[PDB]
């Protein structure tokens, strides 16, 4: 009944020492029947990385979406957009469903290009920010991700430590998950390279 | 040759419908000058009943915008009525919309666009009129702006509008010149508009009675016009020096 | 009434053409000459600017070569305005396109789409049609490396090797003397610039009366790059085919 | 919300208390209930804020251009205006407005629109939720051609009642008097009315 | 009523040319003189007040106008055509970019946008074009600064300095003698004095010139202080003084 | 309507689809085929609610064959079950939504794969090497989670459907009349008479 | 001349041609006589056949139980007025319990003709009608022009030859007039009017045709051996 | 030239020549006038009898907007009736928001800004009509005249027509001798007799008075028609002021 | 949430919290809740957090462009009669709450709005969850006639009792201080009283701790040359 738990999934994201990392699960399900272990969460419009939780049409839709408006972006614009341009496009998008909204939790990681400055942002569904330094989480184990983020986080962590803190943030929170899990993806995002994990996870 | 029926260039880069629009605002034959004082802004205009069958207190060119504006049109009075009308709904629409009364200014500016419209789209014609506003604004004070059927506009120290402007352009450009400000140096509109009827006088080079003249005067936070019997006070001081 | 006023812009002559569309075409022949040159290996469009001067801003300016997405591009000939116009819908359309099935547009379905919005013009609603003429360059997987060209008629038709512009007459005549159909990115970038050359109405061919772009899958493996040229690349090819 | 508008000899004077309340709890202790849509046309506002705001807002903005026009309107007219914002719009609105002006014609006049959007001209009028408790007294009490000074304390009297028994109303007195001589404000305080 | 010309006033002749535009051309020519130079550190657009009368205010005609901080834009041919592009293209810089992206438009885009309005006027029904050709100067943080000029066809063309209207031949060859690429914003204002005294007649002074530049943020013209970030409008209009002093320079 | 499965192998994919039309009280039809050839090499599935499921079909049906016309050329799978997702994800917003889910099997003659997409009502689209609609998956997934192969054969594919069916045929309450077969592969859609 | 382009154009001596011809339209058109007494209206129509195998065309059209009209011009204008008008009487009746007055009658179709002199790309009604009726005044006729001049008559003429008619009704004003209680002398004083505008053809059986209401007589039309009994 | 042939084009000389083609139809018109009296307005015109077959009385020209206005004029007849039927949509919708009747000088306005409309686009054409109107309201009595162009003033006297010169002359005379100002028995009065004179243009055919008058004192501020013995009694009035 | 306006000598001063909440729990721990709507007119706003920054946003927007069209600062009374007759239309489905501040050349104001389009006019005003702790600090403090100094301590003692006893308010103190003839000084983190304390321990994992199955570079760059 609830949209934004019926196909269940986590997000989170982490800044680290000019680094950022964004990661989340590959579960899509109907409710209690688990339906594919394969729905990648993460998307990117050149070096901008955009996690979404949520209602899985929801997700695809605005995932075409944003690649939609990024190309035209880049053809008028001559460059690739940035983090925070994006992050505003994203909430400008949602907010224009005002009163239909899209149900779905997303989440901004990138470095900006220029700066070298590492971004991180979320998203409610209707398109309000929440600019965090620290760390964003999304989805059904939101609660369990900000108890395990606050706990497990701290600053200035170099990409290969930054690693195991939301491999770990995500894995535990997702097993005290029912709609959570079935495999996990971690993106380890540096200025000029990237790197993509799957982890070893119980499936059930 | 439809390049002159219409809005639209001629070879020589000139709209001919606007600059007939110009000509017929010299069709009353009528002359109005605006001046500033110290706290306020005085228009007077020349005013002419040539038949005996009119009611006289009907026959006007100045008009009450809103409570702080005035208006004075020099063209034909179908027109000037037309621009009023508009100019007294988009001051009350501002004022509604904004909270806070329309400048001077503002108002010029937005029937400055209008009448750009005019020029530009084929099927509205121009206003054969030239548009004076005064005022007594809050945060410039005593304004002057004015508007054409070219849609031009531009704020003014004084001005003169219609077949004999230039004469009194001159005149009030050669008192300016003595004088060194951007203003007449004067405490009571009363004499600013004694001011504004003998330098009338004498660019004209007519007399008037209390009949032959129309006066506006704007203070703050108001705009109002002069009876006849309140012209007449301002004939007989003036003729008394 | 206003049909005073009319000029009728969507009407037949007596001889059964379209006033506007001969006219526009009369205006696109004044425009800098535009070349496309299809190879085995890749797509050249090189084109002519309009008699510039020392002050423009060259590397930042562009009024020839549009990129409409990853895989197609084009070149154009005549109002530079009325093109941006259409360019923006057919990036437009190549988005709707890729959003729709997941896929890139196909090049010919790109046109079609671009050529049916000119044919609009000339057939309802009294306004005056684009005076523009593109040549598209572009790919996809099912006919591979394509060119086309468009016109305010809208009808569009497939090249091998196709100018617009300027001496149009003296270009293809060029073209198809040298072109054959084994050619190479390589050999069809020298044969454009030098029918440019030949057909140019300025006294000599240089880097900053140009615009110059190849579609190459000379890509790193199997996939298509697009490569607008810079000023200093164009003065480098000018000397490697020696033009100047 | 206590307010009423009262005729007298030189004209009219209205009346209203200061409490805007959102369920228990008061938002504005000091609201001033008394708006001003012309010179000499006030009027008291009761029922939703938002809605007696905007129409007030809408009133002003029509008398202004019907000032600009045909010169000052009548509060006949003023009322009119009300009404037919009030009378039209009925399903979405929540409003009981007291309309009261001077005119050097009519002299003081007082129009009350009830919920309905009906219009009723009377002496005074009396509504908010502290009226009820005050129909006995102001019925008793109210006279024709008052003075300025006996219709002061005529509404002075029957708002510290009101504002006695309704928890909905409080805060100070406010009123505004409408004559030939002008437009005065008054203000009344707690340590004033409540001891009376 | 209604508007009955819904057919283009603006179409092709036999030999090809668009007569509307040539003639809004024209009226461009008849106009006075505006130019713009591109410095490495800034951008210089400079204009005559030609004022016309004496009694007229001159300030309260503004025409060098800021369409955002960062870009600011001078016009040669008709104002009242000016004045309303103004409106739009400060309008469409909010519209169509800034309520989209939480930033304002770069210099190119705004263009862009301003030159789709011109050349829609130039094609659609019961409209003439605009009489007017616009020199848009401006900064953004990827581009660096940039200087654009705008024609009533609607094509636009990016320059290293130019000029339009009465006297820009001259001036275009004035200035392709004196630009460089190592020219620093103060030596860019020195040639724009320079070149604009050439078409003009009167009065050469700052209350009869209007000169504004695109150069370092201003952060004294911000309004308020607390974000780092926010670091002030590039645009800034010269005073009458600053441009008086730089005369004496001359 | 009620049971629809689908299995992609090697080379080629299975859609089984229940016969059974129940209208309430009544069994009206044990016959009918609850599938649509979209293209030559694309067949579809389809389950919902009563008149959506089968003019939601025959509508995607046109379409795909107009686009067949227009360019002489079949759309990928893949390409056609974006275009259905994307009907179907306007569709859940509209006044009156389509209440139909699909199962899109179809032979990529390209890249020489077989391809199998599932998409629901709200236009939630995965691509699976098997799938079901409904309550179909809560008795045949655990089958198909044991037995299945990437490289079995079609006849393989066939054996496993048979024992999904007879589990459903045991422990589903409803009749929903045996369920008709169909192959898509390199050589196109045909029918299994007999199952 | 430079000034019949179209109905928004006044030539320099203030005059609307487009008008002027539709008007012409109707001198073109059939003779038709109207008439009336103080207890009834007559409207007699001679109707006009393309050829010997044609029908010949009707005139006159009922617009309520009391009220109608015949026409003399464009027949499908004709139609389009005679059906606003029972739209009209039709409101009347449904709305206020009311029959249409025929005064009224007359205000509505000068108003609906008047719009399409003034609007561009429109063109002005091509007939003229002469409209009888019977409501709470008595009886009366009407002659409605597609300028949008509306007059009431005691009796008239228009169409070819209809100068003939009218001059006749002029002579007979104080005869006819008087004609109370008594429709076939009405209608005789009709038939006798509209022959004076008759040249080289005469009134037959399937040529004429005649309409009447009046006090205790519901708006009927009469033709074919009906209106033998006048020829 | 071609100035002349579409509406709202400015001429050379800032001339609207389709205005003033109309104004040639409004002079082509029967004789119509206006009388503003001590407390109300009185209106009188000519209608031509073109032949003996149009019945006394009925086809009246006169039209009343509201209860306390009336209207006439010259010219393009249904052009008038058009102007009026817009004028009672004005009074209407004035009345409905505002409560109070339409004051005359409101009124004046709402249809000078309609007619003045129509001198704005080339797809209308300029009103026919000059239309001479009034009534009594709270700021008494009030009397205009409304032209093609949208150009209205206030009066003491109005006339246009074919007979306005005879008219006006007639009016003029009556300002200067009555300073003090003219009763509207008198003002009814002299209505007929100036008709009766202005009937001087249009002598060929002979024709039919109608009078209408908004007094404070004789009808209580609303329009009415003077009928029977009063209009009989001006009838006579006009008639021996002529022999 | 906790938001305070607070009139004084020569302007006025806003403050608010910093905690963000998504029903009991804390989405950002420092968010910025004073908006800009123009260089020297403020807002902050409580209730539906996107409507309240949507809001402002677009009449700052609107706002930038009337004081370019008029030559003229904005007002605070133009922010107040935009922002209320948005709301209004919308009938209170934009929850937007916002307390409006700011100086302009007809004085200092101080406004607060409610999402049906309601506006109310005081010396000092409260919103948001803590409103009634922080009124009853406002109420037991205020004069007439405050310095600068004075309000800017009123002001943060205000949200002070909305961040300890309101469950909805919590972290840090920003405020914006609008004084007369000056430019508008926003203090982000006026105060920090809630800084979290050192952990007990450190929970940085030792490298190869989570268990992986693929590796692969993502190509973020372009299609390349050659
Ligand atoms: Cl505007
Ligand atoms: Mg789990
Ligand atoms: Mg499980
Ligand atoms: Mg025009
Ligand atoms: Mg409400
Ligand atoms: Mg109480
Ligand atoms: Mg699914």
């Amino acid at each position: 009944s609830d949209p934004s738990s019926i196909n269940g999934g986590i997000v989170v994201a982490m800044t680290g020492k000019d680094c950022v990392a964004i990661a989340c699960d590959l579960r899509l399900g109907s409710q209690s029947l688990g339906v594919s272990n394969k729905f990648e969460k993460i998307f990117h419009y050149g070096h901008v990385f955009l996690g979404i939780t949520g209602l899985a049409t929801d997700v695809t839709t605005l995932n075409e979406m944003f690649r939609y408006k990024t190309n035209l972006y880049k053809l008028k614009e001559e460059r690739a957009i940035e983090p925070e341009t994006f992050t505003q496009l994203v909430s400008s998008s949602l907010y224009e469903r005002r009163f239909g909204p899209y149900f779905v939790g997303p989440v901004v990681a990138g470095i900006n290009s220029k700066s070298g400055k590492p971004f991180i942002a979320g998203f409610d569904l209707i398109g309000c920010i929440d600019e965090a330094k620290d760390f964003i989480v999304s989805g059904t184990a939101s609660d369990q991700l900000f108890g395990m983020c606050e706990s497990l986080y701290e600053p200035n962590l170099e990409p290969e430590d930054l690693f195991e803190t939301i491999s770990q943030a995500l894995l535990n929170a997702a097993d005290r998950d029912a709609l959570s899990g079935w495999g996990a993806v971690v993106y380890i995002i540096k200025k000029d390279e990237v790197v993509k994990r799957y982890l070893k996870m119980r499936q059930d | 040759g439809y390049d002159r029926h219409i809005t639209i260039f001629s070879p020589e880069g000139r709209l001919y419908q606007v600059e007939y629009a110009f000509k017929a605002t010299n069709q009353t034959n009528i002359n109005s000058l605006a001046v500033r004082g110290k706290d306020c802004t005085v228009v007077i205009s020349q005013k002419k009943v040539p038949d005996k069958l009119l009611d006289p207190t009907t026959v006007s060119y100045i008009f009450c915008i809103s409570r702080t504006i005035g208006m004075v049109v020099n063209g034909p009075i179908p027109d000037a009525r037309n621009a009023a009308l508009r100019a007294k709904a988009e001051a009350a629409e501002f004022r509604y919309k904004y909270g806070y009364d329309m400048p001077c200014d503002v108002l010029a500016k937005r029937m400055a666009n209008l009448s750009q419209i005019y020029t530009q789209r084929a099927y509205m014609r121009p206003l054969g009129v030239i548009l004076t506003f005064v005022s007594v604004d809050e945060e410039l004070g005593p304004s002057i702006y004015k508007t054409d059927p070219a849609g031009y506009y531009v704020g003014y120290k004084a001005t003169a509008t219609g077949p004999k402007q230039q004469e009194i352009t001159t005149n009030l450009e050669n008192h300016f010149k003595k004088s060194k400000i951007d203003h007449i140096n004067e405490e009571s509109w009363e004499k600013v508009v004694e001011f504004a009827i003998t330098h009338m006088i004498d660019a004209l080079g007519t007399e008037f009675s209390k009949n032959d003249l129309e006066v506006g005067v704007a203070t703050k936070d108001k705009f109002f016009t002069l009876s006849a019997e309140n012209i007449e006070e301002r004939l007989v001081a003036i003729a008394e020096q | 009434g206003s049909r005073r006023y009319d000029s009728r812009t969507t009407i037949f002559s007596p001889e059964g053409r379209l006033y506007q569309v001969e006219y526009a075409l009369e205006s696109i022949s004044h425009a800098g000459t535009a070349i496309g040159i299809m190879a085995s290996d890749g797509i050249v469009l090189a084109a002519e600017r309009k008699v510039t001067s020392t002050l423009l801003e060259q590397d930042t300016s562009t009024e020839k070569l549009y990129k409409l997405n990853d895989k197609i591009a084009v070149a154009v000939a005549g109002l530079t305005a009325d093109a941006e116009i259409l360019i923006n819908t057919a990036r437009i359309h190549a988005q709707n396109y890729l959003k729709t099935y997941n896929e890139d547009i196909p090049v010919e379905i790109l046109v079609r789409r671009l050529s049916d919005i000119k044919q609009g013009y000339t057939q309802h609603g009294g306004l005056r049609p684009f005076g523009v003429s593109f040549i598209y360059a572009g790919y996809d997987d099912r006919y591979g490396y394509q060119l086309y060209t468009s016109n305010p008629s809208g009808n569009y038709t497939g090249w091998k090797a196709i100018s617009v512009g300027a001496n149009t007459s003296a270009a293809q005549t060029l073209l198809q003397m040298d072109y054959k159909d084994d050619m190479k990115v390589d050999d069809a970038i020298e044969l454009a610039l030098k029918t440019l050359s030949k057909t140019t109405d300025s006294s000599a061919l240089t880097y900053d009366r140009l615009e110059f772009a190849t579609i190459r899958k000379g890509a790193n493996d199997g996939e298509v790059y697009q490569k607008i040229f810079k000023p200093q690349e164009i003065k480098d090819i000018l000397v490697k085919t020696g033009i100047t | 919300t206590s307010i009423m508008a009262v005729t007298f000899k030189d004209g009219v004077i209205l009346g209203a208390d200061s409490r805007t309340t959102t369920g228990a709890y008061i938002a504005n202790r000091v609201t001033d209930k008394l708006t001003r849509v012309h010179d000499k046309i006030w009027c008291c506002r009761s029922g939703s804020a938002a809605d007696t705001q905007a129409i007030a807002d809408i009133v002003q903005y029509h008398l202004e251009l019907y000032t600009s026009q045909y010169g000052t309107p009548s509060t006949e007219t003023a009322a009119s205006v009300f009404k037919e914002l009030c009378y039209e719009n009925k399903d979405n609105l929540t409003a009981g407005i007291i309309v009261a002006g001077y005119d050097d014609k009519n002299k003081g006049e007082v129009y009350t629109i009830p919920l309905g959007g009906s219009v009723h001209k009377l002496p005074y009028a009396i509504a908010g939720s502290g009226s009820t408790f005050i129909y006995g007294y102001c019925d008793k009490n109210f006279r024709e051609n008052m003075s300025k000074e006996e219709t002061v304390d005529f509404i002075k009297h029957s708002l510290s009642q009101a504002i006695k028994w309704d928890g909905s109303s409080g805060g100070v007195i406010r009123m505004v008097v409408l004559t030939a001589a002008g437009v005065e404000r008054l203000i009344f305080y707690p340590d004033e009315y409540e001891q009376l | 009523m209604t508007d009955r010309y819904s057919f283009s006033l603006t179409t092709f002749s036999p030999s090809g040319k668009l007569g509307q535009i040539d003639y809004a051309l024209t009226a461009v020519k008849q106009g006075v003189t505006s130019l713009g130079i591109k410095a490495t550190n800034g951008v210089v657009i400079a204009t005559e007040k030609k004022s016309s009368s004496p009694l007229a205010m001159s300030e309260t005609l503004s025409k060098v106008s800021l369409l955002t901080p960062d870009i600011g834009a001078v016009y040669s041919g008709m104002g009242p055509d000016y004045r309303v592009l103004v409106d739009k293209s400060r309008k469409v810089a909010h519209t169509s970019y800034k309520r989209i992206y939480g930033e304002y438009p770069p210099t190119k885009l705004l263009v862009s946008e301003v030159a789709k309005i011109m050349q829609e006027a130039t094609q659609s029904g019961g409209v003439r074009p605009f009489g007017v050709s616009l020199l848009i100067a401006g900064h953004d943080e990827f581009n660096g600064f940039s200087l654009y000029q705008v024609d009533p066809s609607g094509s636009y063309f990016p320059w290293k300095a130019t000029a339009i209207g009465k006297g820009s031949v001259a001036a275009k060859t004035f200035l392709e003698k004196r630009w460089n690429d190592e020219l620093e914003l103060e030596d860019a204002i020195h040639i724009a004095l320079l070149t604009l005294k050439e078409s003009v007649e009167g009065e050469f002074n700052g209350d009869t010139i209007e000169l504004a530049i695109i150069g370092d943020e201003n952060p004294d013209l911000l309004g308020y202080t607390g974000i780092p970030t926010d670091k002030g409008p590039r645009f800034r209009k010269l005073t009458s003084q600053e441009i008086n002093d730089r005369l004496e320079a001359l | 309507m009620d049971i629809i499965l689908g299995i992609r192998v090697q080379d080629s994919v299975i859609l089984a689809s229940s016969k059974a039309v129940t209208r309430g009280i009544s069994v009206l039809k044990d016959s009918d085929d609850k599938t649509r050839q979209l293209s030559p090499h694309t067949l579809m599935s389809f389950a919902g609610e009563a008149g959506d499921t089968v003019q939601f079909a025959e509508y995607i049906q046109a379409n795909i064959q107009l686009y067949s016309i227009r360019e002489d050329y079949e759309l990928s799978p893949q390409a056609v079950s974006s275009f259905v997702r994307q009907e179907l994800a306007k569709s859940i917003r509209s006044r009156r939504p389509y209440q139909v889910n699909v199962l899109i099997g179809g032979y990529d003659k390209k890249k020489n794969k077989p391809e199998l997409y599932q998409i629901d009502y709200l236009g939630t689209k995965v691509e699976l090497p098997y799938g079901a609609h409904g309550y179909s998956g809560f008795y045949t997934f655990s089958l198909l989670d044991h037995h299945y192969r990437p490289d079995m054969t079609t006849e393989e594919g066939l054996d496993l459907l048979k024992l999904c069916v007879q589990e459903l045929e045991k422990r589903m309450p409803m009749d929903f009349k045996g369920v008709i077969v169909k192959i898509v592969d390199k050589d196109g859609i045909r029918q299994v008479d007999d199952f | 001349n430079n000034y019949d382009g179209d109905t928004v154009t006044f030539s320099p001596t203030g005059r609307l041609f487009q008008v002027e011809y539709a008007l012409e339209a109707i001198k073109q058109g059939s003779v038709t006589v109207g008439l009336r007494s103080n207890t009834h209206a007559v409207l007699v129509a001679l109707k006009r056949n393309a050829d010997e195998l044609s029908s010949y065309q009707k005139k006159i059209i009922k617009c309520d139980e009391h009220m109608g009209l015949s026409l003399a011009g464009l027949a499908p204008d004709a139609r389009v007025l005679s059906n606003y008008l029972r739209q009209q009487c039709n409101y009347s009746s449904l709305v206020f319990n009311r029959k249409l007055a025929v005064e009224r009658a007359g205000h509505l179709l000068c108003d609906k003709a008047q719009k399409n002199t003034q609007s561009y790309g429109g063109r002005p009604y091509g007939v003229g009608l002469l409209i009888i009726g019977y409501d709470k005044s008595g009886a009366h006729l009407l002659e409605f022009q597609p300028s949008g001049n509306v007059t009431e008559l005691y009796g008239t003429a228009i169409g070819a030859r209809s100068q003939g008619a009218k001059t006749y009704l002029e002579r007979t004003l104080d005869t006819f007039i008087k004609i109370d209680g008594n429709p076939d002398e009405l209608i005789k004083a009709g038939v006798e009017a509209i022959s004076q505008s008759l040249r080289d053809e005469s009134l037959t059986v399937d040529n004429l045709s005649i309409a009447i209401v009046g006090k205790d007589t519901p708006f009927t039309i009469y033709d074919g051996e009906a209106v033998a009994k006048y020829i | 030239t071609g100035y002349d042939l579409s509406n709202s084009v400015f001429s050379p000389d800032g001339r609207n020549f389709q205005v003033e083609y109309a104004v040639k139809a409004v002079e082509n018109g029967t004789t119509s006038i206006g009388i503003k009296c001590n407390d109300g307005v009185v209106f009188a015109v000519e209608k031509l009898i073109t032949s003996k077959l149009l019945v006394p009385q009925k086809n009246v020209k006169i039209q009343v907007v509201d209860r306390h206005i009336g209207c006439v004029y010259s010219g393009l007849i249904p052009d008038g009736r058009h102007l009026v039927n817009r004028g009672r949509e004005e009074a209407a919708s004035f009345k409905k928001l505002y409560k109070t009747p339409i004051p005359i000088p409101a009124f004046a306005d709402r249809l000078g800004q309609y007619v003045q409309a129509h001198t704005l686009y080339n797809s209308v054409r300029p009103f026919g009509v000059s239309t001479i109107f009034g009534g009594v309201d709270k700021n008494g009595a009030h009397l205009y005249m409304l032209e093609p162009s949208g150009s209205y003033w206030g009066y003491k006297g109005a006339a246009t027509g074919k007979g306005r010169q005879s008219a006006k002359a007639e009016l003029e005379k009556l300002v200067d001798h009555h300073p003090e100002g003219l009763s509207a028995r008198e003002a009814v009065k002299q209505a007929a007799k100036i008709i009766y004179l202005a009937h001087e243009d249009n002598k060929e055919k002979d024709f039919e008075l109608e009078i209408s008058w908004c007094s404070l004192s004789e009808t209580n501020g609303l329009h009415k028609f003077v009928k029977g013995d009063l209009l009989q009694e001006a009838i006579d009035f006009a008639q021996k002021e002529i022999n | 949430t906790t938001i305070v306006g607070v009139k004084f000598n020569n302007g006025v001063v806003i403050a608010a919290d910093t905690r963000s909440t998504q029903g009991p729990i804390v989405a950002d721990k420092n968010c910025a809740k004073l908006h800009r709507i123009s260089p020297k007119i403020w807002c902050a706003g409580a209730g539906t957090a996107a409507d309240t920054e949507a809001v402002t946003q677009l009449i700052g927007s609107n706002i930038e462009l009337h004081s370019l069209y008029t030559s003229r600062e904005p007002r605070v009374v133009s922010a107040l009669q935009m922002l209320k007759q948005h709301l209004f239309k919308y009938q209170g489905h934009i929850g937007a709450y916002l307390i409006v501040a700011g100086v302009d050349p007809t004085g200092s104001h101080l406004f607060s709005i409610h999402a049906h389009g309601s506006t109310d006019v005081g010396y000092y005003l409260s919103l948001g969850s803590g409103s009634l702790a922080a009124m009853a600090v406002l109420e037991s403090h205020w004069k007439q006639d405050l310095t600068k100094e004075e309000a800017i301590k009123l002001a943060s003692d205000a949200i002070q009792a909305g961040i300890w006893n309101d469950l909805g308010s919590g972290s840090n103190v920003d405020v914006c201080v609008m004084e007369i003839g000056k430019d508008a000084e926003y203090l982000r983190n006026y105060l920090t009283p809630n800084v979290r304390e050192e952990k007990q321990k450190s929970y940085k994992f030792p490298r190869g701790t989570t268990a992986v199955l693929k590796e692969s570079i993502v190509n973020i760059c372009d299609i390349q040359e050659e």
